[PDB]
């Protein structure tokens, strides 16, 4: 059993898209508002997120079939999935030795107490770091990593999506490429696919905790004035 | 809304 | 002829308010998004402005009688006058030797070509720098400087102000303290007061050029996403 | 609007 030419064409599209939208140098982090260690870290992490949303948008525009959805559907998927793809792509900088995200230098290494200084409580961040270690232990290939993002993003069980059936089609067609890639190209991966779908379920639970805490934060203007226009728009509500 | 979103999507 | 105890009480209030809302160290400028030398300078200057608006708000809350206006009137005066008080208070860092604003170090020295890289054309910036040199040549005392701000801000000829007569009262009562301070405490100032009112008129002409160019800029989301929530709100239109 | 403005003015 072997992968069709079009599922490689897909795999190729998804990894080139990820490489275009992900800077392994983290050299744009100097252009954020600097970190400061209430809510000292909120400015710097608000730009970090806003920047990442711009990257997630560029990645989605390159998933096959995404461009051809209606702009309303594209917005609904992005608004609902944005924080999830961020939690996913962020694993690439996460590291088990420091149990933090180590980007660029040490001014850009965010342990759990940095994110608390951006206005978040441990019941978001413990399942978050555990998500990231559980997923770091799954030791995904680059191909499974970009697939899991593309899949999470093209999920039709989102609030507000219209052409439900078409997205479910495209999502499944990407799940087939994944499950097929693990069987052929990943030794020891006969339990992996189910472990990935379980990570998607954890992403949902995180999504909701984060959406709740951000709500509390965005309704206090001393703090929401620290956010960026883009963040406010994507995590906002008036759709 | 989604002025910024819609434009980033071209 | 000599100044009443209450006009000193006013002068005292206005300079202590200015000293509370103005950092001569410019040491908070490191917390802005760094300058970069399209529109490279827009992020750093957008935070510069947003920060300054926070300072102008703290200053107005300390002008005598301002707290007692209705919150709608306070908003209307701030929204219409914000960019003017910024152009005024900014003279304190402006310098004739460099013909730029030299705050803190040299990363925070803004010549005219820096502000062009934040999306503004010379027909705003030439009358701006000329405003700043004409006003730098008037060599105001600290007392006349804070007065001219308090006066510019409490002007009732603003779009959207309600209790017109009360603001005109308070503005005039501050003009009397000014004109009286120059006669008593400023030698050579028998032409000064009229020169100050003429600077208020230049501030209006600047206000409109800036309001026009910002309009063009705020209607392009690649650029307005660089602004801050506060800037968007104060220079916006939905009042 | 003026959520931020109104709150900064206490
Ligand atoms: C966003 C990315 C990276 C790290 C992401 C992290 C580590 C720090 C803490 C972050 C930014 C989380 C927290 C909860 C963010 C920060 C701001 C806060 C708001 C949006 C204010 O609620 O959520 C989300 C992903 C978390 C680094 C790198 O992999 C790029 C990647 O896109
Ligand atoms: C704002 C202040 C200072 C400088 C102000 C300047 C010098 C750089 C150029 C500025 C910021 C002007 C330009 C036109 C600003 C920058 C951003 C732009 C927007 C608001 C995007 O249209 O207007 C207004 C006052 C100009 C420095 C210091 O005196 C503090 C003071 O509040």
């Amino acid at each position: 059993h072997m992968l069709s030419d079009e599922q490689m064409q897909i795999i190729n599209s998804l990894v080139e898209a990820h490489h275009k939208t992900y800077d392994d140098s983290y050299s744009d982090f100097v252009r954020f508002r600097p970190p400061v260690r209430r809510l000292s870290m909120l400015p710097h992490l608000a730009d970090l997120v806003s920047y990442s949303i711009q990257k997630v948008i560029g990645f989605a525009k390159m998933i096959p079939g995404f461009r051809d959805l209606t702009a309303e559907d594209q917005i609904a998927l992005l608004k609902s999935s944005a924080i999830e793809i961020i939690m996913l792509r962020s694993n690439q900088s996460f590291s088990l030795e420091d149990m933090s995200w180590s980007c660029g230098g040490p001014d850009f290494k965010y342990c759990i107490n940095d994110v608390t200084k951006a206005g978040h409580t441990l019941e978001l961040l413990e399942p978050l770091v555990k998500f990231q270690v559980g997923l770091k232990k799954l030791k995904l290939h680059e191909e499974e990593h970009v697939l899991l993002m593309a899949i999470c993003l093209l999920s039709p069980d989102r609030p507000g999506v219209q052409d439900h059936v078409r997205i479910e089609a495209l999502q499944d067609r990407l799940c087939d490429v994944l499950q097929a890639y693990i069987r052929i190209q990943h030794p020891g991966g006969r339990l992996l696919y189910a472990k990935m779908i379980q990570k998607l379920a954890d992403l949902r639970s995180l999504n909701e905790e984060h959406s709740k805490q951000y709500r509390s934060l965005s309704f206090q203007p001393e703090h929401s004035m620290q956010l960026t226009p883009l963040v406010l728009e994507v995590f906002g509500s008036e759709v | 809304r989604h002025k910024i979103l819609h434009r980033l999507l071209q």
